[PDB]
């Protein structure tokens, strides 16, 4: 059978990781606001010729819980660094959320992508340059991504997929 | 006199019974109204035949949306949100009566009714009103709920007004 990739998807409340994951899996944009508790998903994709199973966990950006992060994080394989470029605190909040995963896997190499998401809207404040700056001293990809337009979001999902091929 | 109201809870449109609620007018008047108003549907909307659409035992009963009826959506009297009254109250156990929200000051229709005590929550979402009387009919809600709060029947307020 084809091989199961586990994915995580996180970041602040509201910079889209489930926008961007239900276009991913349902090719459909949901315009209204639905803060996540926690839901997963299942999709076989084709990438670099190679049939995949992506096993996708959509998590919670609320900041209440992020004691609770920890199991996930134990478990995942592979995460997407999701901020909104219309959202400066959202691009922020992404160092915590890589230290914490780093802390809890207790390593330098664990595959990720940054991601950032909303780039149909006109009120950017997130510079490209700082993003692709920062991903370079992560060591990481960086995809600018729309849910609305479904710009990259193929990309983004398929690129962490080969990020975990490159570690395993 | 602080006002009750009652919600008669259907489960696949099944008779479950009826949970009864005091709201906490004198010390939340505001955030009560809204809460008496929409049960009455005096406004010509309001909860009736709206469901709870997240159960998660252990936690919460939570409902409300009847304009979108996917968790998302609701409106309060005084228009599509308001504001934090305030946070006098504290979850402190099981049938606390509390509104929900989307951060700061977004106060609409949708409402959570706890089952056990949810401190981390004081100071976040108003606390104004109690259960009453039929807070085993939100416990055996709780069998129809799960961990991420999808519900596994539909749990319809199938009608509510005030005693
Ligand atoms: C980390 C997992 N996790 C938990 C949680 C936490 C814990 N703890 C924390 C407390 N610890 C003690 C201190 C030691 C023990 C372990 C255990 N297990 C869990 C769950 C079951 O693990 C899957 C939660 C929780 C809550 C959210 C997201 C993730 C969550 C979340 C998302 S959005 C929101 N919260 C507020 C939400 N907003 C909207 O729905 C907006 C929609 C749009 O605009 C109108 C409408 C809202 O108002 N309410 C009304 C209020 C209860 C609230 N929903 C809700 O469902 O809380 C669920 C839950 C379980 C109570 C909390
Ligand atoms: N214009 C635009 N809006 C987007 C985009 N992605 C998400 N949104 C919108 O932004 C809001 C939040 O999206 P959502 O996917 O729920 O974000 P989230 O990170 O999953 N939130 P949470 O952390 O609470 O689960 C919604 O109104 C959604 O329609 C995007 O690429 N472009
Ligand atoms: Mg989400």
């Amino acid at each position: 059978s084809m091989t199961e990739y586990k994915l995580v998807v996180v970041g602040a409340d509201g910079v889209g990781k489930s926008a961007l994951t239900i276009q991913l899996i349902q090719n459909h944009f949901v315009d209204e606001y639905d803060p996540t508790i926690e839901d997963s998903y299942r999709k076989q994709v084709v990438i670099d010729g190679e049939t995949s199973l992506l096993d996708i966990l959509d998590t919670a950006g609320q900041e209440e819980y992020s004691a609770m992060r920890d199991q996930y994080m134990r478990t995942g394989e592979g995460f997407l660094l999701v901020f909104a470029i219309n959202n400066t605190k959202s691009f922020e909040d992404i160092h915590h959320y890589r230290e914490q995963i780093k802390r809890v896997k207790d390593s330098e190499d664990v595959p990720m992508v940054l991601v950032g998401n909303k780039s149909d809207l006109p009120s950017r404040t997130v510079d490209t340059k700082q993003a692709q700056d920062l991903a370079r001293s992560y060591g990481i990809p960086f995809i600018e991504t729309s849910a609305k337009t479904r710009q990259g979001v193929d990309d983004a999902f398929y690129t962490l997929v080969r990020e975990i091929r490159k570690h395993k | 006199v602080n006002p009750t109201v009652f919600f008669d809870i259907a489960v696949d449109g099944e008779p479950l019974g009826r949970v009864s609620f005091e709201l906490f007018a004198d010390k939340v008047p505001k955030t009560a109204e809204n809460f008496r108003a929409l049960s009455t549907g005096e406004k010509g909307f309001g909860y009736k035949g709206s469901c709870f659409h997240r159960i998660i035992p252990g936690f919460m009963c939570q409902g409300g949306d009847f304009t979108r009826h996917n968790g998302t959506g609701g409106k309060s009297i005084y228009g599509e949100k308001f504001e934090d009254e305030n946070f006098i109250l504290k979850h402190t156990g099981p049938g606390i009566l509390s509104m929900a929200n989307a951060g700061p000051n977004t106060n609409g229709s949708q409402f959570f009714i706890c089952t056990a005590k949810t401190e981390w929550l004081d100071g976040k979402h108003v606390v104004f009103g109690k259960v009453k009387e039929g807070m085993n009919i939100v416990e055996a809600m709780e069998r129809f709920g799960s961990r991420n709060g999808k519900t596994s029947k539909k749990i319809t307020i199938a009608d509510c007004g005030q005693l």
